[PDB]
């Protein structure tokens, strides 16, 4: 056989290739090492993410690489489109997808920066995944809540609160009008607050607020832990206590243990809130990493009932146009490509249940008009500081946020332009709600750059 | 029905209550007021009267808040609480008013 | 209380703070949003990775934030030093470390770019972790191999080979002189090659090569799978077949499932090869992300018996100075700081077992003198393409690499300068090994650029 | 090598050694055999509790004994200070501590008497232990009780009562004002009173007294049994019945089984009362044994929510100064040394939860002012005989003790001197509580000798 | 009823009481507080170890204390004899025995020192216990070893040896003639030597030494750990490896977890070596604690296959006369009282299997004549330092100790006085064994006081 190094382009670049509906497609934005042309850079990504390596091997002749190789089939500027045959991937495993698509190709000398912008998951591969264990429709039916965004909020301080104090804040928030509350992503089990203590007291608070308000309540109990076994143990205790919800940091815990908990959540009847902690480590910069829209697709495939999508207007970064596309990717049955929103491919969702977007981080009452305009009804708006930072505390703060959302929803439904009239609508509602007025006055000057 | 600490002594007078509030403040703890119409072993979360008085300086400011809570909720049990954020837990809790 | 928004620095910037020996310390390279002072951006990172949020909350007064808050205690150039009290972390949970230290702070508008360079793990926290299930010393004792780097290689093509063909390549490699072989990181269970089929045939090849050579052999069977339960099932089957090894992609599987596999590997008596697939998604760029030396620390804490570290001279990026620091962090009991290698803190390893560095990716016989000089004996050198790409196949390629390593080790031990005499040492050995001569002739012009 | 016997001091006495913050330190009070120098006896203890034996062995040279050996680093009077490297101990295992530190060295002919006075547990080792499953703060939050010592009492006669009679006494005690009641340490399951029968009826009495008083109640159901499996079975049944508490004799059951029960108590949501039965077999004599302050440290490390500490003024021995030190060791985050209280080292508790002291044994109403002065609010006062021995029975006795505690707490909080005015405070309360007056009249002449 | 404090003597001292064969009897040596007579001190021990307390309780009248009380029935000098009714104790539980007999009575102000010298366990209570899981006879049948003491030795250094080095020493000892080797009592699982590593390598050494010598071998693998579950896990791995033996520190681990492992050992077919670590903390001093003969009885009841009994002549303290009595208590079916040996009661053993005495600690070849004279054939003699401290190492040292034992056994069986001729016998054997000669020369001057 013909030993020696060959160009990646020879086998792994094929501009005549026509993608199949069963192919997995990737849009990579490539920054080649100086002097490396886009075609060889793209071919290297395709080869080293599928079947090839740096020199020709005699064992290539034992198989048919034409059937299994990935192929770059199109290049537009610094964006390369690569097609991967369906047979390359393990059914039902996001872990396997990442092991191929983002396994080694981000660290090659020949490609100095690489960003996975989008991915077309073929229906035939989607069907190997179960999707969310509950889904928006079934979740709204379990909550008996229709016609408005749902209210939530992270308990603060992030860390340092004892179990009983933690449940007091929960109680105040929920009895004041929030639908849910949640553990901070980094609140697991620690010397100042052990998880069994927190789970017990918090669920007393949840049941009490539910009896007193007549509305169904929940707290997103964080099961995130150091091992899958421990996470499953914490999920079992949540169910034993009758919690409607648990919560997992799906990126820090990891997709394999995420998959384990999602299975257990469906078996136990638990709804699954998913926090995207760590995502900004690699989805922020435009030259390198993985765009959040790709993460969002993987999240819906494994099965999360909600996932954070950003706020655009809050303290953490987020683009409005890209966020509109991500919300569609999470909630719709079919999402056509749209260059204006960074959607490189049409995405059929093959009947997988939809996921709640969750907008959280540095938002207060003045943002509600923007938030309702961006996400519509099928979303959670979380107010942590925006609830407990109310001049009169968490109960008054919860009422202010619930009133604000309902007033803006009402105005929108009557035909008013809630962006043009946003302040006016809040002022109208504030005349009948002193808690809302005080929140408006406290944070009126607190703005973040968009 | 007993109400935990001091409920086995005669009901406390205004002066005696104030002396307990002075004990809380002397030791650098935070006084607070809670009330409910549903006392009993099942209720771990009595209603807050405002927030814990982190800014309180005198026992008299606390007694004034106790009277305003009583006026608004004369049908409720009302207890004084002292709180320590170092140990992070209540260091004293007793009923000051009974309906 | 005093409601309203305050600058983060009023509570979370404290340059008077003296770090305690139990504090967890971080060195963040910060690029603030234009107009945001460095002190405020560093305070934001400190606040939002420990106790704070964007506005004052009444419930802060229920606890003692002087005890629990993280503090930026030093800003030097564009590096912020931040100290985290021990009580903030869940014992034995890398997942918890990540959820605080890298959970949200990389996406704040106030901070345009953020890169975690290093982390001082306090001894008192390290003792809550079990470390490698085997460790370099026990592993060498299991293999009965002493005094040289160990040889391995990834089976190729990455995907597309049947289980029986896969086993045939393994047999040829191991009977030719490689100590080990391995599944590619992305080979798990797929239509063309299902994991039970591969495990069964491969272990026949392992036992056969072991009996024929007289040397103990192993194959790193990849148990990486879509759920923790499936991975444990594959590890159980590997142990039932008598494999000395399994393999896990610890970052793509994730740390929580990694911890589960590490526990079961110890229970079953399996040594655990860890592939760092996905690491470059986090660690490539110097302005934003997490440097690999942090991930390597977490890897040694959870417990991996080997992890890839880079080759420096191969096809994947890796700076010599940083690679040398990473090797020390994996193998030594105590590593002093050296910002020249990106080590901003000293690291005491508190008696945890050491981890084998693994050098893999685009290397061949001509690189052996450099590799031995960089890593010394306690490392694995992996030749995938550099074995099966030999003109006469995998057996011949395997012998060439084994001979190259041994000849360089012999020369070093005699006192020769294996860098100045690298070429001549290889040529000398090639006189008694035609397999080596053909390898040297085939790849003599194959080079990658290097950075010190 | 050099075979033969060498004096222990040549290798294990090193007064130049500086203890590390990770070393485990011991303070041994040594009485050498006449003719054996103090240095040699202390070296023998150091040697035979770490690495050495009675003659030189070739295998010593296979390891680095400079790293692993214990060293006597200071001899002051008859106290030998010995430092143990961290690597010598198994993480999270009190059993391992004992097997080294008190395993064999108390029976050497060279040492006529040996008493372990104190032990400095290093923070890095403490973090490998889970500590109490509940802890004082969470326990008060579970009980909804704040601002006073809590009341309890042992059901009497110790043995011989049927399960239904047992429950009747419990009902009378709890409905009379006691927060808790408990099984005697030696009541487990016996022909006259089998544990399932007792558990069932007692919990009926607990629920009934709770509903009638409005105050949360508990009974410390003793799960102590002949095997670990049996103890876990009894804890499971207590949890199925809704008990807030179980009880274990942690020294007679032993630390390994104690650890198993502590883990299950946390899993089941049970608070764990720990009785120190057998402790005086080890800790009574000042020339030989283990002082209780060492056992109390181990108890807080494994995880007990309460442990008995002595009364000082009651029927069982306990010195005031030593009892005060023990209480601090159980409840505080950091305890400085004070040899006047037998604390030879400082003790950092590394954020472990605190433990309730429990004062029990031969006490009655007249002791309440002293008990409140010694312990403060965070303690349990147990009146067994002092409750059921009231002239009108257990309900009346219970009310007397509850009233006595509350009146002394009220007086203290007002600024009165509860030691100088102890008698007058009790007499004042007795004017509004006939139960107290009859208790005071019955036992006014019942006193035990006290030692400061 | 008659409330108030009464003297303990009134109810709990009964010098006319005649003990029943079903009573549990205790011999306590009491040091009363000055001015407290022996009768009230003894009555206090009896009362506070059975049914009574410090003041009269109304609930005493709900039961018949005459049936349940313990009673001091005899006082001789400073020794009080107390009888406990059978109904007072939980069947099969040493833990319950200790909780009553030694629970609180050692810490009363009224009794300044207290020593439990002996205990008569009635047959009726013995039958609630299973005894050793193997026993001397069945163990000798499993080993196929008859007619001599068995040889052993602790691996040294106590701590600090890696797993592979540990197994090398084991291999050398066993192939040189030792029947067994053992983990040090404080060797469990530690950073320098983790238990799974040690168990694997050691059993390779055991199987190799067994094949090479043709004699059955064993290593006493220490399962002692921080929890019962972990100890049981280590016992299961020992069995999986085919070990004939495991080892437990029964006092430091504790009797409850001891009972758990003994049950598991019988189920798994494992023989159970028992180390008495901690015993000297409370069995050494003549004025306070628990005599080892009592501990030895409890050990045989729960079920240990061997237990250390001391050497008398070695580095740790031990009395010859008392040790002869303890050996009988462990090995015989019936043991009559003997004041010369400190045996206060006759002890019937109700058919419970016998236990191997184990003599260990600071002994070398010169002690073999004394050791054979004290214990006879049914015992283990352990040589740790006395094996690895041989000038030529562990193999030569093992051969020397095995030869010494066999030569002394042979001489004894031929009718020679092995004490009078001890040196002469060793010198005869040394003429055909250079290893023995070198051991004799090295340690000839190493003597401990008796
Ligand atoms: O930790 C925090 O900051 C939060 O609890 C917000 O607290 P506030 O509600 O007090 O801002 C959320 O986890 C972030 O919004 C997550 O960011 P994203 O939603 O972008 O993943
Ligand atoms: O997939 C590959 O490319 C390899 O199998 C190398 O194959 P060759 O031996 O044929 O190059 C290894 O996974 C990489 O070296 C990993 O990169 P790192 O070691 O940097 O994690
Ligand atoms: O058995 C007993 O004597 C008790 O029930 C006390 O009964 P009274 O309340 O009737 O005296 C307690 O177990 C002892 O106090 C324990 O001693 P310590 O607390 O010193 O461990
Ligand atoms: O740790 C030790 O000292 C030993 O290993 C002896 O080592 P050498 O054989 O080197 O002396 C044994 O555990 C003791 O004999 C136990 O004492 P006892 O048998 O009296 O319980
Ligand atoms: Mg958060
Ligand atoms: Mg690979
Ligand atoms: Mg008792
Ligand atoms: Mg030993």
């Amino acid at each position: 056989y013909e030993a020696g190094v060959r160009p990646y382009r020879e086998t792994y670049y094929d501009p005549d290739y026509e993608p199949k509906d069963t192919d997995l497609l990737c849009a990579f934005r490539i920054t080649p090492k100086p002097g490396v042309p886009m075609e060889e850079a793209a071919a290297a990504v395709a080869a080293e993410s599928s079947t090839g390596t740096w020199t020709e091997v005699w064992s290539n002749l034992l198989t048919d690489l034409e059937r299994y190789k990935a192929r770059c089939y199109r290049i537009e500027g610094d964006v390369a489109y690569i097609a991967y045959p369906l047979d390359l991937f393990e059914e039902g495993s996001i872990v396997n997808i990442m092991s191929s698509i983002v396994g080694n190709v981000f660290g090659f000398k020949a490609v100095q920066a690489l960003r996975l912008e989008d991915m077309r998951i073929p229906v035939a591969y989607l069907k190997t995944f179960p999707g969310p264990p509950t889904g928006i429709q079934v979740e709204r039916d379990r909550l008996n809540k229709y016609g408005r965004p749902l209210l939530g909020g992270t308990i603060k301080p992030k860390l340092g609160l004892s179990a009983k104090n933690y449940a007091r804040v929960v109680y105040e928030c929920l009895r004041g009008g929030l639908d849910t509350t949640k553990d901070d992503e980094n609140l697991n089990s620690q010397p100042f607050n052990r998880w069994r203590d927190r789970f017990l007291y918090v669920m007393e608070a949840v049941r009490k607020a539910e009896a007193e308000t007549g509305e169904r309540k929940g707290h997103w109990l964080n099961v995130t832990a150091g091992s899958t076994e421990e996470m499953l143990k914490r999920a079992e205790f949540a169910a034993e206590l009758g919690s409607r919800y648990i919560m997992v940091d799906f990126l820090t815990a990891g997709f394999a243990a995420f998959a384990s908990v999602r299975r257990r959540a469906e078996e136990l009847g638990l709804m699954l809130h998913c926090h995207r902690a760590m995502h900004a480590v690699f989805d922020r910069q435009p030259n390198h990493g993985i765009h959040f829209r790709v993460l969002a697709k993987w999240l819906r495939m494994v099965g999360g009932d909600h996932v954070h999508t950003g706020t655009v207007v809050g303290k953490l970064e987020g683009d409005r146009a890209e966020t509109l596309g991500i919300a569609d990717l999470l909630r719709e049955d079919y999402v056509p490509a749209d260059p204006g929103r960074g959607l490189f491919f049409d995405q059929d969702w093959a009947g997988l249940k939809p996921v709640f977007p969750v907008a959280s981080g540095g938002i207060h009452v003045w943002h509600v008009p923007d938030l309702v305009s961006i996400f519509g009804d099928d979303a959670f708006f979380l107010f942590g500081g925006g609830t407990h930072g109310h001049p009169r505390g968490s109960r008054a703060g919860a009422t202010a946020n619930r009133v604000a959302v309902e007033a803006v929803v009402q105005a929108r439904n009557e035909g008013r332009d809630i962006l043009a009239e946003g302040r006016e609508i809040l002022e109208e509602a504030a005349r009948s709600c002193p808690e809302l007025r005080e929140a408006m006055e406290l944070w009126g000057d607190v703005k973040f750059e968009v | 029905m007993h109400t935990e600490t001091f409920s086995y002594l005669p009901p406390l007078t205004d002066e005696e209550i104030k002396k307990q509030v002075e004990y809380i403040l002397k030791n650098g703890w935070i006084p607070g007021i809670e009330y409910t119409d549903e006392p009993g072993p099942h209720n771990s979360y009595w209603s807050f009267w405002k927030l814990p008085f982190f800014n309180a300086e005198t026992a008299e400011e606390v007694m004034e808040e106790l009277e305003a809570c009583r006026e608004a909720n004369p049908d409720c049990y009302i207890k004084i609480t002292g709180y320590d954020n170092i140990r992070q837990g209540q260091v004293l809790s007793f009923v000051a008013y009974r309906p």
